[PDB]
RNA sequence: GGUGAAAUUCUUGGAUUUAUUGAAGACUAACUACUGCGAAAGCAUUUGCCAAGGACGUUUUCAUUAAUCAAGAACGAAAGUUAGGGGAUCGAAGAUGAUCAGAUACCGUCGUAGUCUUAACCAUAAACUAUGCCGACUAGGGAUCGGGUGGUGUUUUUUUAAUGACCCACUCGGCACCUUACGAGAAAUCAAAGUCUUUGGGUUCUGGGGGGAGUAUGGUCGCAAGGCUGAAACUUAAAGGAAUUG
RNA sequence: AUGUUU
């Protein structure tokens, strides 16, 4: 996959991980 | 420039700063030129012009305010009017008009 | 089933008192009727006639002239000067690479009341012995040349009426004035007054209009 | 010794207008287009349709009483093409050859001083 | 590798050049990179210069020219054959034909 | 020492009303409580009375201004514009 | 009190009787005490002067503009507001102006305005931050605050009242031809929803 | 109208086209170049104001004040964020027409955010010459920009002479370019990527097979988006560069 | 104009 879209997918994953970690405490 | 001539006068010649001393020098007839700050109140400006025409003294209107005029004469305070008594070695008295 | 041209009548456009030739052509309009006069549908129309056809000589093939109908006088639309522009062909032919294009424009009032915007153009040129292949100016030359041209146009207007300025435009004496006042800054091959624009007219003054 | 109109050929791609007016331009005479003279939706800009439209315009012109025409030809211009479509040359040839007289042909395509960001996006039409 | 000694453009000493739009597809190209061709075609070539001169009311009309500077992107210039693929050594030749 | 990291004058509002609202209030509160230069006597003694009123504690001159600053950008632009129009019409 | 913009008390001489006439102007920004204000056809284009709309060039910014000559000020009176002269029609003497709301209005060229912008601008840029500050704002204007939502009332009290959930129940856009007691909600709304796009229709 | 061809769409309430006007916002064509300026990002209408800057010239002045720089600062395309203004155009989203096996893509028609501006953030780009900066030296050449010098120079007029433009020669500084390479390189190519196993002028930063991974975690900055810093387990014999013939 | 995979 294109490096740009790999980076975009990884950033979306990072956002989801941040959101899950935020909902947890 | 005018600030250079003023600085040379301040370093070499004689001068008074402020309205009261300037009027005293004008009434004594030992003022060669009065420099009036731009933001000097118009009533005081008119009074100084009347005193300068009574004493046949030249008037230069400094383009800056009292803050700028104090800085130009090298002082850390405001100066609304400067009176040149003796030019020292400076051509401020002849390089006018 | 109407044939709108059965109810239209022709008028003759008499543009100048000064150009060379009064008759520039014809124009058609609906016959005047109850609530719609023909003079109302005329009296605003602008025509654009070539200065070559105005002066009779083909050395004015560029510089079209706008003339707006000022009055309707008995099947004769008497017009007046409304603006002048160069042709796209001539302008594009003058604008060439490997040279500096210089443009000036001023807004000035004619002696009587006319507010105009004058667009003058000029181009740098090579000298006769020049080997360098572009002949570009130094933009300080451009500033000085533009100052000179602006002054020249400002003083050509404000000392002439609209009619006298129109009669000065045809000989192109302003071009030669600019050439002579700029020949000591840069050669300036192709000086021209490329555009005159009417920005604001005075009160109508039919007395001044009626000279043709 | 004649009567002059203005030809006002607008030769875009996808169409060609032959629009003769009075010298002023307000009063119009015989505006005919290639889409009037062809039904294919892709011959609207074709030179043949342009020639038929110009012939019709010339007939109506020297039926109304126009004898010569000053020619003003244009492309779409503005921001789009600046190049006269294929029908303009055919329309002007048909106008010349249909009996009308011709005068002062000029290209009046609207040309900006670099205005009006162009359609298509920065990557253009990708065909 | 690097295909062109300078680049596929003409920009050395600049940094940024404002873009232009391809006349054919509207792609944005830096002005120095765009392939620029001047067109000075006659306003009437049309097989009909003689016909237009006959229909003309003016003797010696000197019919004008249409001027147009065309800016092509690389893709459009190659596709429309304004410019063609050249050999490795022929690329190093900047004179027009 | 520095008593607050970022709230500054809006520390009086505690934790209430929202951080963004407290920031928007802080900017204009600093503007409205600042001391400005008197354009008549040249001193840094102009302070706000009520909204739009700006009085010099020295020389006792009061000028109409903005609600939270002595001169709004709109009024400065309007001043320059009217100066330009006056000069153009008179000359 | 109750006004955002400060007032200027301007004293003129009475032209017909020896006495002073005090006038309550809305202060324009930059007007200061001890300043000479000039009002009339021949007054100069200076901030604070009162001029007829015809006597000011196109693009001039005026405040407290008369709708009719002599009504003594109707337009652009709130803090920070101004009228822009966008042109004159000398024949049928009139001035076209841009009002604060964006509306274009044609006014008599004899109507007067004050050069400049109403002082006190930017006032609404500060969050009130407090029911108490809204309270003190309206305490000096009128009893219009606080406002109970009609949807939180009973049907007897308001068209929006009642229901086992708080909800309007019918379209809140109310006809212009509706009667008193019906005109609650968005009276004669041309449109609803978040405004997306540009204003100044043609 | 639009396209390869169409369709959506507008249209005898006159669309499209024509003429005369007006409004708004953006942009600054052509001139425009192997041309200029800036630390870079960038910067192209006129004029005014405000400060700044390089080169040149200099028998002016100071006299080592310098070079490069962890930490630390200023600026930093576009997009994006906050809040006002503005919102013509184009147009992430979205809606639709058409292709197509599907087409929530390319293409067509609209169209929100955005595009513009003010006040604040953000700090990233193939932010590229994929080439740190300072210094010295080692080929040839012709152009070109800026400055300076000289000429029985050409043209231009003011009255001697004069600047200006140009020509010729030289020179300093700059953007580059052409040829050849002693030389360098894996080669492509390179006047620097040379003066390197005959290896040392000064100095900062970075890399150590390919992935996992610019990931997780912690810290810090940020309103957020994100930025900066940044592993490991595990996995793998290639991945990669230049060039040759097919 | 469209034409997938091995
Ligand atoms: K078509
Ligand atoms: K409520
Ligand atoms: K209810
Ligand atoms: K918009
Ligand atoms: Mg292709
Ligand atoms: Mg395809
Ligand atoms: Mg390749
Ligand atoms: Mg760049
Ligand atoms: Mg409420
Ligand atoms: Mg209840
Ligand atoms: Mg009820
Ligand atoms: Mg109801
Ligand atoms: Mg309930
Ligand atoms: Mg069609
Ligand atoms: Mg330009
Ligand atoms: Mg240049
Ligand atoms: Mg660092
Ligand atoms: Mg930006
Ligand atoms: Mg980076
Ligand atoms: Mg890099
Ligand atoms: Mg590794
Ligand atoms: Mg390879
Ligand atoms: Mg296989
Ligand atoms: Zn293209
Ligand atoms: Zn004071």
């Amino acid at each position: 996959m294109r490096a740009k879209w790999r980076k975009k997918r990884t950033r979306r994953l990072k956002r989801k991980r941040r959101k899950v970690r935020a909902r947890s405490k | 420039s005018i600030n250079q001539k003023l600085a040379l006068v301040i370093k070499s010649g004689k001068y008074t700063l402020g309205y009261k001393s300037t009027v005293k020098s004008l009434r004594q007839g030992k003022s060669k030129l009065i420099i009036i700050a731009a933001n000097t109140p118009v009533l005081r400006k008119s009074e100084l012009e009347y005193y300068a025409m009574l004493s046949k003294t030249k008037v230069y209107y400094f383009q800056g305010g009292n803050n700028e005029l104090g800085t130009a004469v090298g002082k850390l305070f405001r100066v609304g009017v400067v009176s040149i008594l003796e030019a020292g070695d400076s051509d401020i008295l002849t390089t006018l008009a | 089933v109407v044939d709108p041209f059965t109810r239209k009548e022709w008028f003759d456009i008499k543009a100048p008192s000064t150009f060379e030739n009064r008759n520039v052509g014809k124009t058609l309009v609906n016959k005047s009727t109850g609530l719609k006069s023909a003079s109302d549908a005329l009296k605003g129309r602008v025509v654009e006639v070539c200065l070559a056809d105005l002066q009779g000589s083909e050395d004015h093939s560029f510089r079209k002239i706008k003339l707006r109908v000022d009055e309707v006088q008995g099947k004769n639309l008497l017009t007046n000067f409304h603006g002048m522009d160069f042709t796209t062909d001539k302008l594009r032919s003058m604008v060439r690479k490997w040279q500096t294009l210089i443009e000036a424009n001023v807004t000035v009032k004619t002696s009587d009341d006319y507010v105009l915007r004058i667009f003058a153009i000029a181009f740098t040129r090579k000298q006769a012995n020049q080997v360098k292949r572009h002949s570009y100016a130094q933009s300080s030359h451009i500033r000085a040349i533009r100052k000179v041209i602006s002054e020249i146009l400002t003083k050509e207007v404000q000392g002439s009426t609209l009619a006298q300025l129109t009669s000065k435009l045809i000989p192109e004496v302003i071009n030669k004035e600019i050439e002579n006042a700029t020949k000591d800054i840069f050669p300036l091959q192709n000086i021209h007054v490329r555009k005159v624009k009417l920005l604001k007219q005075p009160k109508f003054d039919v007395g001044a209009l009626m000279a043709l | 010794s004649q009567v002059f109109g203005v030809a006002r050929i607008y030769a875009s791609f996808n169409d060609t207008f032959v629009h003769v007016t009075d010298l002023s331009g307000k009063e119009t005479i015989a505006r005919v287009t290639g889409g009037m003279k062809v039904k294919a939706d892709r011959d609207e800009s074709s030179p043949y349709a342009a020639m038929l439209a110009a012939q019709d315009v010339a007939a109506k012109c020297k039926e109304v009483g126009i004898t010569a025409v000053h020619v003003k030809i244009r492309a779409t211009g503005g921001t789009r093409t600046k190049t006269p479509g294929p029908g303009g040359q055919a329309a002007l040839r048909a106008l010349a050859r249909s009996g009308l007289r011709i005068g002062r042909i000029e290209d009046v395509t609207p040309v900006p001083s670099d205005s009006t960001r162009k359609k298509g996006g920065r990557r253009g039409r990708r065909l | 590798p690097k295909k062109r000694a300078s680049n596929g453009r003409n920009k050395k000493g600049r940094g940024h050049v404002k873009p232009v739009r391809c006349v054919n597809c509207s792609k944005s190209i830096p002005k120095d990179k765009a392939i620029k061709r001047m067109a000075i075609r006659n306003i009437v070539e049309a097989a009909a210069v003689r016909d237009l001169s006959e229909a003309s009311v003016y003797p010696e009309y000197a019919l004008p020219k249409t001027y147009n500077k065309l800016h092509y992107c690389v893709s459009c210039a190659i596709h429309a054959r304004i410019v063609r693929v050249r050999s490795r050594e022929d690329r190093k030749n900047r004179a027009p034909p | 020492a520095k008593r607050t990291k970022k709230v500054g004058i809006t520390g009086k509002y505690g934790v209430r009303y929202g951080s963004s609202l407290r920031r928007q209030v802080k900017k204009l509160e600093i503007q409205q409580h600042a001391r400005y230069d008197c354009s008549f006597c040249g001193k840094k003694t102009v302070k706000r009375g009520a909204a739009g009123i700006w009085t010099c504690s020295c020389c006792k001159k009061t000028v109409a201004g903005g609600a939270y600053t002595v001169s709004t950008a709109a009024a400065a632009t309007v001043r320059s514009t009217i100066r330009r129009l006056r000069e153009m019409v008179e000359a | 009190s109750g006004r955002g913009a400060p007032l200027a008390k301007v004293v003129f001489r009475d032209p017909y009787k020896y006495r002073l006439r005090e006038e309550i102007f809305i202060a324009n920004e930059g007007v200061h005490t001890g300043q000479f204000i000039y009002a009339g056809k021949k007054a100069s284009l200076n901030v604070g002067n009162v001029l007829p709309l015809g006597s000011v060039p196109e693009g001039t910014i005026v405040s407290n503009v008369e709708e009719k000559p002599g009504d003594r000020g109707a337009l652009a009176r709130a803090s920070g507001n101004y009228v822009i002269i966008i042109g004159h029609n000398p024949d049928e003497n009139k001035t076209r102006v841009r009002l604060p709301s964006g509306a274009k209005k044609v006014i008599s060229s004899d109507a007067r305005g004050v050069i400049g912008v109403i002082a006190g601008g930017g006032r609404v840029d500060k969050p009130l931050l407090k029911a108490g500050r809204a309270f003190h704002k309206y305490r000096l204007k009128r009893n219009s605050w606080p406002k109970t939502r009609g949807v939180a009332m009973n049907p007897v009290d308001h068209p929006h009242g009642g229901g086992n959930h708080q909800h309007i129940g019918k379209a809140s856009t109310i006809s212009r031809g509706a009667v008193s007691g019906q005109k609650a909600g968005l009276i004669a709304a041309r449109r609803t929803g978040l405004l997306r796009g540009s204003q100044k229709t043609q």
